[PDB]
């Protein structure tokens, strides 16, 4: 940031291609994937809790 | 007629879910004459 | 005029030349080579003006005023000319540089967007790219306008 | 003038700042946190170059000798060791930058003498 | 006077001096600091200019 | 796991079978079929593989004869003035050269009263890492010999050299190996069998 | 000054032939110096778990296209060496390297920029033998051939991921499992 | 797809002439010879086998309606 | 070295080359191979085991130490394309059949689980549901995932599919 | 503007003619047709070969070490400083050239004047192959040729080519650093010597162009715009667009 304060260094370009990553398939599908399976925990969650609080047993496969 | 694939498939899908190595030998010898089958 | 613009790009280099009052020095350096490169791409389009009989159609739509201009004609048959964005040369997108084909620092005529062929000749592909570059602005500002024009 | 430069306090490391002595009327350098303190070497606080004269020659480096995208000319033997093949680029800096004066620098190992002529 | 440096961090609802965030991270003597960011302490123009984040951090 | 073991033997039996056309360009014939064995003569040696960062061969040689001079070049560990450990690369002299490639001719390993000379070329910083380290990835070598066959080794240790910040002069003289040199082969060899 | 070191070490031989070449075989290839006997033969215990489409992928390379060599003796005792693939060479300067009865084309490259050499430590020393003046590259052709569409994978070479045979009526283990 | 019957300027049929085209063109004739051979000058008629592309081939791959 | 005359022969030889070895969607299919390969196990690694206590009914009297259950996820499996008929009765899921009924051309996914209890410092029962049955992914078009992968021109025509689709393209 | 406007950084790697337009001009792109993205890989082999290397690792340097050395970022990682850079820039081109620990799609830049070193392993960098030129002469010869013009028989593939380091897939951030020609036949010879330097040269020139960019004859002789809107129109030409839609 000094550097290019001082003038030492020529400001970055938002647009220059060599600041810039594209997201593929991969991850587009994985940022997708990894929310719906990270909430998806949230309901094996609750389907124990509504069980095991009463100290019964949940069975997993609901 | 179309089921080329289905016994492609049936062919395919054997080897690798069946442990001998039979199954995929003769599934081989009905998928040579599937060239001329289909 | 390459060779015009060269010598004044190494008097420029040279630091030999004056700064106009008000203005700088690298302002009338851009100044001095726009106005030679412009010239020379005037002055070939005059000579291809000068050149073409009256069965040539390009003048025959110009002179009548029904589609085209002594410009076209010029960067048809004569020369395509300085290619700018912004109103100026093509600019160090690189570092220091126009394109990974070209060295840093350098202000030469078709380094910095001087595109030196007509469209019959076909443009080389540095500028090439350049006359891409000149070409997509008005694309743009077409379609930005009109929204800010109906308001 | 002179450049003051940031100092650090040999207690605990923290920059160290000027102050008059207020009695014998001179300069002293001391560390805001402790009472760590010296006298001062410039007589001089600060300065500002507005005209930005500057030492082109402390941001150019050598290490730019063996860049491949750098033109190279045989016409400028390297005045430290001679050798025709050298490198020559712009100043890029606001003030530089705006004088388009260029630099020069030998295209040999170890020797990587820089110049303006 | 002026051009004081501040971070925009992350879940910080608002800028932090990011000298304070040297320390933050264990490197608390200015000389740290710059050993950081300054790794020639040989650039007195550079030195000036972080002073107003410093100072801010003092 | 058998009717694996039984897929690899058939590929042994079948592999003395002749060819008779090319898998495209059918109409092109074939000069030379060799197989590939690896190197009964060479495993026994403890081989390390010498990679460095820059090319190391001696001005005066171009082309194929520079990288003869390389290939008999002789390279030794150092302790340098604070006491870091170094690697010293010396090449030989033509004469040495001479000499080693004599050794041929006269079908002798090294000559018992010949010395052998190699002058310091540059110094290297060193990495040593063999098999039993975590992640080495296994590097080959095929020898060919035209109307024998292919002999291959492969390349135990990686030596890493790059180019450091004694202008030495290595004169070495041979000797036969001992019981306990002979037994730190064949230590070596254990990884042949079983 | 001359530094003077005067030293006793053994020699260690090397036969280094009339060609020398490198050879780095992609994942899809490999090789094993000891000589193959279906008796202490290596623990390649894989297929008991009985494996899904990835680990057979991985299998099905690592079975079928690791180079073996072995000592085989005639009826005389004499020790005849046979070894699983051969390399050829064509009227037209190319090569080719065969596993077997499938073939492989070999293109031949000189080494430029990668100074590799072989060496051999004595002691603290290191007695240089070659250095590698050209490779050898592979490539499959029998494209034909099923396995040439699994090799794809064989790059994937903490857990990762396994193909089920499609087998199961998974729609109906879902309705009953949630009864 | 399949060959056009006619030359699309002309009128001239060119339908009939594909698969004698394809016999000239599995000899080494280059795409103007087969046309020289097949005596169709007028570069109207010639543009109609020249820039044709027989997909109709790629159509019979797929399984037959009995 | 190639002559002048050559290097233009050389070039298109080249390119034509890169056209054999990469085709033009490469980057996709090799991202979607790598999603299914790699980053869907990261993710799965990546979660946290689930470690779940028992709300205390305090039902003794006293402060309870509620039994706790926990859950790790381990192998990741990836069936191929498969559609079950109504019945529930497996079959390969072709893209135009998934095309024709409207399918999702998809392949079910399985993880194994372990399932935990953790009784205060009296005995745990740490306890594994292997191949649990995930939700459905659909495989993009011409991966290594779909079934027509690697497949030769016959089969695909002969699949109802046409060869020269690059695939990158989910139904 | 700026988002919308053809950036010089985008030669070779995008489309600089094929872009919709209307309010999706500039801003929505098409890939040229030789630009590969990398799918991205792990730098584990990386990082072992840089810590054995002369790098002082971040972790263990002396600051005042680190001001006559480049700072080495991977993946924009800073992971250590180094001394000699240039022998370690040799090091890792001669390691790319031959695939090996540094895989194929990986890209290494030396900010020269900067004193860094960005390596990068990630997945996303968009990157295009280029003939590797070492002196005022091709690395690709002959051999190679004729191997290949026989490609129909025997495979000889961009694999041989990159293994035996004759090809290299340069990023956009590494094109800064290299000094690329257009064609060896013309940028091997000289009258007064330009570059005398140059590190790369470009395969073929016309590869910048995209997939609805690359159907037009003679796009040198068109005016750009005109190249756009062709661009454009590429994509409503009706045709048949699958061999299969009978099905
Ligand atoms: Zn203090
Ligand atoms: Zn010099
Ligand atoms: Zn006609």
């Amino acid at each position: 940031l000094l550097l290019a304060a001082l003038g030492r260094r020529e400001l970055d370009d938002r647009d220059h291609y060599g600041n810039k990553r594209l997201d593929l398939a991969g991850p587009l599908l994985a940022f997708l994937f990894r929310g719906m399976f990270k909430n998806l925990l949230k309901e094996v969650r609750i389907y124990a809790q509504k069980f095991i609080d009463r100290g019964k047993d949940f069975n997993l496969e609901l | 007629n179309y089921a080329m694939k289905k016994t492609q498939l049936l062919k395919e899908k054997a080897m690798a879910e069946d442990l001998g190595d039979q199954d995929k030998a003769k599934q081989i010898q009905d998928q040579l004459n599937e060239l001329e089958e289909r | 005029a390459k060779q015009d613009v060269i010598e004044v790009i190494e008097k420029a280099h040279n630091n030999e030349l004056e700064p106009t009052p008000g203005n700088t020095l690298r302002q009338t350096f851009e100044n001095q080579v726009n106005r030679i490169l412009n010239d020379a791409r005037d002055k070939t389009g005059s000579s291809a003006q000068k050149s073409l009989s009256e069965y040539n159609n390009f003048k025959s739509m110009v002179v009548s005023g029904a589609k085209g201009s002594k410009i076209n004609i010029s960067q048809v048959i004569a020369v395509v000319g300085q290619q700018n964005v912004e109103g100026k040369r093509i600019p160090f997108g690189f570092k220091h540089r126009t394109l990974p084909h070209f060295i840093k620092d350098d202000y030469g005529p078709e380094s910095r967007g001087f595109v030196e062929n007509s469209y019959l000749a076909g443009l080389t592909p540095t500028e090439f790219f350049f006359h891409a570059m000149g070409g997509r602005e008005g694309l743009i500002d077409t379609a930005v306008k009109t929204a800010e024009t109906g308001y | 003038p002179g450049f003051v430069g940031i100092r650090f306090c040999q207690e605990c490391n923290n920059m160290l700042y000027p102050k008059e002595d207020k009695e014998n009327r001179i300069l002293l350098y001391a560390c805001r946190n402790c009472d760590y303190q010296q006298e001062a070497d410039n007589s001089c606080i600060y300065v500002n170059k507005i005209t930005h004269e500057v030492d082109e020659l402390t941001q150019i480096i050598a290490d730019v000798s063996q860049d491949p995208t750098l033109p190279r000319t045989e016409d400028h033997p390297c005045q430290k060791c001679g050798h025709k093949e050298a490198v020559f680029f712009q100043s890029h800096s606001a003030r530089a930058e705006d004088a388009m004066r260029l630099y020069y620098v030998c295209t040999a190992p170890h020797c990587g003498h820089r110049w303006t002529e | 006077i002026g051009q004081r440096i501040v971070a925009t961090l992350p879940y910080i609802k608002q800028e932090v001096p990011i000298i304070i965030v040297f320390r933050a991270l264990g490197f608390v003597s200015d000389r740290d600091i710059l050993e950081h960011i300054i790794y020639d302490f040989e650039d007195p123009e550079m030195m000036e200019m972080v002073k107003p984040s410093l100072d801010e951090a003092f | 796991r058998d009717s694996q073991i039984t897929a690899i033997e058939k590929t042994f039996e079948d592999a003395q079978k002749s060819i008779s056309q090319h898998y495209s360009k059918p109409r092109v014939t074939p000069v030379e079929v060799m197989p590939v064995f690896p190197d009964f003569k060479m495993w026994i040696n403890p081989c390390a593989q010498v990679i460095f960062d820059s090319d190391p061969a001696p001005k005066d040689t171009s082309g194929a004869a520079a990288l003869e001079m390389m290939s008999q070049a002789m390279i030794r560990g150092m302790m340098d003035e604070e006491g870091n450990q170094f690697v010293a690369y010396f090449l030989p002299v033509e004469e040495t050269l001479k000499k080693r490639k004599r050794d041929q001719e006269e079908e002798m390993d090294y000559a018992p009263d010949d010395v052998y000379d190699y002058k310091i070329a540059r110094e290297y910083n060193w990495n040593v890492k063999n098999k039993a380290s975590k992640g080495y990835e296994e590097n080959y070598f095929f020898i060919f010999r035209e109307g024998d066959g292919v002999y291959y080794n492969e390349l135990e240790t990686r030596v890493r050299l790059s180019k450091r910040r004694t202008n030495a002069l290595l004169v070495v003289k041979h000797r036969d190996m001992n019981e306990k040199e002979l037994e730190a082969q064949e230590a070596r060899k254990a990884q042949l069998e079983n | 000054p001359e530094t003077r070191i005067e030293v006793e070490i053994p020699k260690v031989n090397t036969d280094l032939g009339n060609d020398l070449y490198f050879v780095k075989l992609p994942n899809f290839l490999s090789v094993e110096p000891r000589p193959f006997d279906p008796q202490y033969y290596e623990d390649e215990f894989e297929d008991e778990e009985m494996l899904d489409e990835e680990g057979r992928t991985r299998l099905k390379l690592k079975v079928e296209n690791t180079i073996r060599w072995r000592i085989r003796r005639d009826e005389e005792g004499n020790e005849i060496k046979e070894s699983n693939a051969r390399i050829v060479k064509w009227s037209d300067g190319s090569m080719s390297l065969h596993l077997g009865n499938e073939v492989f084309d070999v293109y031949k490259a000189p080494l430029q920029g990668d100074h590799n050499h072989l060496f051999i430590r004595q002691g603290t020393g290191l007695q240089g033998q070659a250095v590698f003046k050209t490779k050898l590259t592979f490539r499959p052709h029998s494209t034909d051939s099923a396995t040439h569409r699994k090799m794809t994978l064989s790059l994937a070479d903490t857990q990762k991921i396994r193909i089920l045979p499609m087998a199961g009526r998974d729609p109906e283990c879902q309705r009953t499992e949630m009864i | 797809m399949i060959i056009p019957v006619r030359c699309f300027t002309c009128g001239k049929i060119v339908g009939n002439k594909w698969e004698a085209y394809l016999g000239l063109l599995q000899a080494e004739y280059t795409e103007g010879d087969a046309l020289d051979a097949l005596g169709l000058k007028r570069y109207c008629c010639r543009r109609m086998l020249l820039a044709h592309v027989d997909l109709i081939e790629k159509l019979l791959n797929y399984a037959p309606l009995e | 070295e190639i002559t002048p005359d050559l290097w233009q022969e050389a070039c298109w030889i080249v390119i034509s080359s890169y056209f054999d070895e990469k085709g033009l969607v490469r980057q996709q299919l090799d991202s979607f191979d790598e999603f299914i390969q790699m980053s869907v196990q990261r993710i799965v690694e990546d979660a946290p085991p689930i470690d779940l206590q028992a709300e205390a009914q305090h039902a003794s009297g006293e402060v309870e130490e509620p039994p706790r259950y926990l859950l790790k996820f381990e192998q990741i499996y990836l069936s191929k394309p498969t559609h079950w008929e109504r019945d529930g009765a497996p079959s390969p899921m072709m893209p135009n059949e998934a095309r024709l009924r409207n399918l999702t051309y998809s392949a079910p996914l399985y993880v194994d689980i372990t399932k935990t209890v953790i009784k205060e410092g009296e005995e745990q029962l740490q306890t594994q549901h292997q191949k649990t049955f995930i939700g459905k992914i659909p495989i993009m078009l011409r991966s290594t995932y779909c079934l027509l992968n690697g497949l030769t021109d016959r089969d695909l025509c002969e699949l109802n599919e046409c060869p020269l689709d690059p695939g990158g393209y989910f139904i | 503007a700026k988002p919308r406007q053809l950036h010089n950084t985008l030669w070779g790697m995008v489309c600089p003619a094929e872009t919709p337009e209307g309010h999706a001009v500039g801003l929505v792109k098409n890939l040229a047709l030789m630009a590969y993205i990398s799918v991205g890989s792990q730098p584990s082999p990386i990082l072992e070969f840089l810590e054995e290397w002369s790098m002082e690792n971040l972790e263990e340097i002396s600051p005042a070490a680190i001001a006559d050395a480049t700072k080495i970022f991977v993946n924009g990682c800073w992971v250590g400083i180094h001394k000699d850079p240039e022998q370690l820039m040799n090091t890792l081109r001669k390691l790319r050239r031959q695939m090996d620990i540094i895989v194929s799609e990986v890209s290494m830049i030396r900010d020269i004047r900067e004193r860094e070193i960005r390596i990068y392993t990630d997945a996303g960098r968009i990157c295009r192959p280029l003939l590797i030129v070492e002196k005022q002469k091709l690395l690709l010869k002959k051999r190679h040729i004729d191997q290949l013009k026989e490609r129909e028989y025997n495979n000889y593939s961009w694999q041989d080519l990159v293994a035996s380091g004759v090809v290299e897939y340069i990023d956009t951030l590494e094109e800064e650093t290299v000094m690329l020609a257009m064609t060896p036949d013309d940028l091997q010879e000289k009258e007064v010597a330009y570059c005398s330097t140059y590190t790369h040269c470009e395969i073929h020139p016309s590869m910048i162009l995209g997939v609805c960019a690359s159907i037009i004859p003679f796009p040198d002789h068109n005016q750009s715009p005109r190249n756009t809107y062709q661009s454009a129109m590429g994509k409503q030409a009706m045709g048949v667009y699958i061999t299969n839609f009978h099905v």
